[PDB]
RNA sequence: AGCAAUGAGUAGGAAGACGUGGGGAUUGUGACGAAGCGUUCGGCGUAAGCCUGCGUGGAACAGUCUCUAGUGCAGAUCUUG
RNA sequence: AGGAGUGUUCCUGUUUCCGAGCUCGGUUUCUGUGAUGCUGGCUAUCGGUUCCAACCGACGUCUUGAAACACGGACCAAGGAGUCUAACAUAUGUGCGAGUACGGGUUUUACUCCUGUAUGCGCAAUGAAAGUGAAGUAGGGAGAUUUUGCUUUGCCAUUCUUCGCACCUACGACCGACCACGAUCUCUGAGAGAGGUUUGAGUUGGAGCAUAUCUGUUAGG
RNA sequence: AAAGCUAAGUACUGGCGCGAGACCGAUAGCAAACAAGUACCGUGAGGGAAAGAUGAAAAGUUCUUUGGAAAGAGAGUUAAAAGUGCCUGAAAUUGCUGAAAAGGAAGCGAUUGGGACCUUGAUUCCAAGAAGUGCCGCCGGUUUGCCAUCUAUCCCUUUGCCUUCUCUCUCUCACCAGGUUUAGGCUUUGUCUUGAUGUAUUUCCGGUUCAUCUUUUUGGAGAGGUCAGCAUCAGCU
């Protein structure tokens, strides 16, 4: 019997565990849980987390994104929990030290003929435990077609959302709404 | 190779396990307790081993083993040792010791079994 | 084991007008009628089950022997229950027969372990 | 099988044309002898009780 | 996996999960796009504005390939044909030749940046910018039919 | 495992379990008696349900992890008997 | 409060009384954290399954409102109601990643395995169309680094200047459309340069494709 | 153009003849597992059911006895009457017997009680005896190899290559060669095993008998269980 909001017992929004059966990520997990616990410092706290998010969360940076965020920082390995992609348009691919999750085949034949180290999360720890000297980086997440969709919803004043449609050109949207000359702009 | 690897495959699932309620238990022979674990199963640990009476009428017992740092693993003929040993609380100083030597962490719960078995003949 | 054992409830949860109707089976389920009395938790009317009446995570499963069961069908099967005989108490199965069980009856006192059937079929 | 299923360690397999085999996201497969090396332990902290 | 649905679960519960004032009614509210002219209007406002009405002119008889044009960028090239640029890098003396229509585009946009190292393009149309892109970079520019 | 606070609920949402017919894998039971059925011999689980003594019965059935569905009834002036 | 043990060495309590300036230190016996102590009845009671008594309680659906003088329901068994296909969409798991996934060749023959050439969707948008077709900055920020406060080799600072990912907020540049110019040329055109309370589902060193399942929308019995 | 022929690949709930099944299992599956498009209804067009199971083998109950007969009762066949709509044989419903209860309903919840009925010298420890069991030891045969050594390739480190593959806008280019990817036979170079030494160990019979522990029957020392009484404390009151 208290006035109490919810009675709460409040829950947190963020998952709570692994969700994945692959047996390789759950051993990364328990080791950069036993990691954060006892180690103290905030870059494994952070690990942990990003290590348990979704396939959206867990985006794909390029070699030639990964050059740019590590550029004036040369001597310092390159953290990134996620993928990393060849970029084809990068010419002459930059060195590096890059750590991550997985690396497209063509991305590991570019690092390392440039003369340039390829690790995974548990070689990491043994280098680096504390994360000491390190740069954490992340891929954009709100960077693809779906995420276009979202926001003030298309048909309202100053909204840059895409509209779901069947397809592109005229004959398609582009008439009651979108002409002065058809009732309205908008 | 990797005991933790093994086990993530085979936890859930293998010929051994067997339910009742919430209880479990492990068939096999390189196990003691009989649990459903990590630690004590011998499918998946490096270096398991069991205490089983032995088998000839049941009249001695057998300590079951490995061959140490998982020497001959791929050949299974040539990986399992057997050493027999009487009843006995005598015999008891020797099987203490020869446990230590392979695992010194399953040492309380060997004493705990070794002297339930001495108490077992068909 | 053995600890003190305490209930919360003896009486089942018989299912609502279970008395009623013999179409009605007593297995118990919730009533989801709009204005039904149960549902809506009057006096003087069918309990409820609730979590609340759950018994103590010590003592779940427990016998008033003791013992947890856990049944068991082959002579294979009791070896399981060497080094957890003072925890378990075995049942032998439903199916077995007269000579099968003479071999597991007879199996069983040699490993000391309780066999909660007895005098099964003679 | 080598002809077939390639080298592991970045080139293709023959046999399937522009085939690899799969990289796990360990090297190392286990924790243990990782956790319990001496250059993740040293740093570590003492254990705690309640 | 007819197991996983909400169904099974809703099982037992007399509403099926529709709710007994309202109902699960066979058709409330028409069949289709009907409806979008009066009822289902608000809904065509915001979601799927441009909707009614017609704009340009028609085509008859309109068929593809008459305007096909597939785009290569000048920040790509070099992917387009890597030994040539170990070469082409050296000598000061000849240039790797790219001819687009062979990987297969007509179209060169200069979207990107480019090394600077000799080279000539031969495509069939190039924007105006690729144009002083490449000839900044010492490359020339080749016109096929 | 420990500590603290909390616990009403139709329509509705989500989570973990219980049960049924088949497929794959595995561990078994059975003409010295399988399935089903009956029962104040009984037991376990908050509950769905599960286990089991005795009787009848006379030929096939079950546990575990998975896959799959024509998968759970008190009602419909429901249908057939 | 209860399977054993040893025993106070430390610790708090109460106490013997010795000294230093009510307060602190040293010392002796006693009791706690380390306490369950003594004793009896029955070996059938205790307990359990059933039926019965007694005191108190206790009169499916639409609806604001049902025990209703609202409707359905005599009894029992068995049968009986969100399914399958397609088009999308978000979410999540798995694979590969600027890519990604009708035939033929094999074969024990509806499985499996391999494979050439295309196409799909994606990698560029924008105009009715003719067509044309892409320089970052600032603020807050994850984390790292250099340094200042506290039980100590660990604890949290915002103490520092160093770089600041994602993302949001503010403003740019470039591309297409519309509007309005134009030095100078090989003058039906090109174009230095410079715009605009206009406009795009644009852009800013690319994320998608295939597959699995749920939920939703729509068509079909 | 206003005249014409033409196989193949393609379609196939019918006919004819094969092979399968994560399908249904007699209220299902076709309407039809049977004399089913049958019985039967309609003037007619049309409508259209229900109905599978004794036993391995009919060995399908002769014979005596009561009765008009149908049947009953003895006896008999069978593993069993499973006794002819005969496998198993649920519920609703019905009769008897036993057990209770009932002053114008009964059922039901929670709590006790009553009546029927069901259910319980532990664990051990020390001697002696028999019944088990048959370890090591000691031989013959057999198989593992702690540890100290010596050493292989794994792997990368390229080297000297050579061979066969594969990719490639790498070269005069039509062919050879050169890089890329594989395999192989070779090479310089720094914790999943061979060959010798034999800590130890399994299996195998004859043993050579002995340990061991098990159950049990005879003493000796030792009592758990359950329900209570009083006492001392710790918390709340």
């Amino acid at each position: 019997g208290i006035d109490l909001e919810r009675n709460g017992r409040k829950k947190k929004g963020g998952r709570r565990t692994v969700k994945s059966q692959n047996p390789y990520l759950r051993l990364l997990v328990k080791l950069y849980q036993f990691l954060a616990r006892r180690t103290n410092s905030r870059f494994n706290a952070v690990v942990l987390k990003r290590l348990m998010n979704p396939k959206r969360l867990k985006a794909p940076m390029s070699l030639s994104k990964l050059a740019r965020h590590m550029k004036g920082k040369e001597d310092h390995i390159a953290v990134l929990v996620g993928s990393v992609t060849d970029d084809i348009r990068m010419v002459h691919a930059p060195k590096l030290t890059v750590c991550a999750l997985r690396f497209s085949e063509t991305a590991r034949r570019r690092l390392e003929k440039a003369g340039g180290e390829c690790l995974t999360f548990d070689q990491l720890a043994l280098r680096r435990p504390k994360g000491s000297k390190c740069v954490l980086l992340r891929a954009a997440t709100k960077s693809r077609e779906a995420d276009k969709h979202f926001g003030a919803a298309p048909g309202t004043p100053g909204s840059k959302a895409r509209p779901y449609v069947r397809s592109t050109g005229r004959k398609f949207e582009k008439a009651r709404g979108r002409r002065k000359s058809r009732g309205y702009k908008n | 190779v990797s005991s933790e690897l093994l086990w993530q495959c085979v936890r859930r699932n293998h010929c051994f396990i067997r339910k009742f309620n919430g209880i479990t238990l492990s068939a096999e022979r390189m196990n003691l307790t009989n649990k459903n674990t990590l630690k004590y199963s011998g499918i998946a640990h490096k270096q398991p081993l069991g205490l089983n009476r032995h088998g000839a009428n049941n009249g001695c017992i057998a300590l079951v083993t490995v061959q140490k740092c998982s020497r001959a693993m791929r050949k299974p003929t040539r990986a399992v040792q057997v050493r027999k040993f009487k009843k006995s609380k005598k015999e008891m100083s020797k099987v203490m010791k020869a446990v230590a030597e392979r695992r010194p962490d399953l040492l309380k719960v060997a004493n705990k079994k070794m002297k339930k078995l001495i108490r077992t003949n068909s | 084991v053995k600890r003190s054992i305490v209930k919360k409830r003896v009486k089942s949860f018989p299912r609502f007008q279970s008395d009623r109707y013999k179409r009605v089976k007593s297995s118990w389920r919730k009533p989801k009628g709009i204005d039904c009395r149960v549902r809506r938790k009057f006096k003087g009317t069918n309990t409820m089950p609730n979590i609340g009446y759950g018994s103590n995570k010590k003592t779940r499963h427990m016998l008033p022997n003791g013992f947890f069961k856990f049944l068991v069908s082959s002579p294979k099967d009791i070896e399981l229950l060497l080094m957890h005989n003072t925890k378990f108490a075995a049942e032998i199965a439903h199916n077995i027969s007269s000579r099968k069980r003479r071999e597991i009856l007879e199996r069983a006192d040699q490993l000391n372990v309780l066999v909660l059937n007895r005098s099964a079929r003679l | 099988l080598q002809l077939l299923f390639g080298r592991h360690t970045t080139g293709t397999a023959q046999l399937k044309k522009g085939y690899h085999l799969p990289r796990a996201l360990m090297s190392n497969a286990d924790l243990s002898r990782i956790v319990n090396s001496e250059e993740i332990q040293r740093v570590v902290r003492p254990a705690r009780v309640a | 996996t007819t197991r996983l649905r909400k169904t099974r679960k809703r099982r037992g519960h007399v509403s099926a999960g529709y709710g007994r004032v309202g109902k699960h009614r066979k058709h409330p509210g028409g069949r289709g796009k009907a409806g979008g002219m009066h009822h289902m209007r608000i809904n065509y406002d915001k979601y799927h504005p441009g909707y009614f009405g017609k704009v340009g002119m028609r085509h008859y008889h309109l068929l593809k390939n008459q305007y096909t044009c597939p785009t290569v960028n000048v920040d790509k090239l070099w992917s387009l044909v890597p030994a040539t640029l170990e070469k082409a890098e050296q000598s000061k003396d000849k240039a790797a030749v790219i001819d687009v229509t062979k990987s297969g585009y007509f179209k060169v946009l200069g979207k990107g940046d480019l090394p600077k190292i000799p080279v000539i393009v031969k495509a069939r149309f190039f924007s105006k910018i690729a144009e002083k892109k490449i000839k900044a970079a010492g490359g020339a520019c080749v016109l096929t039919g």
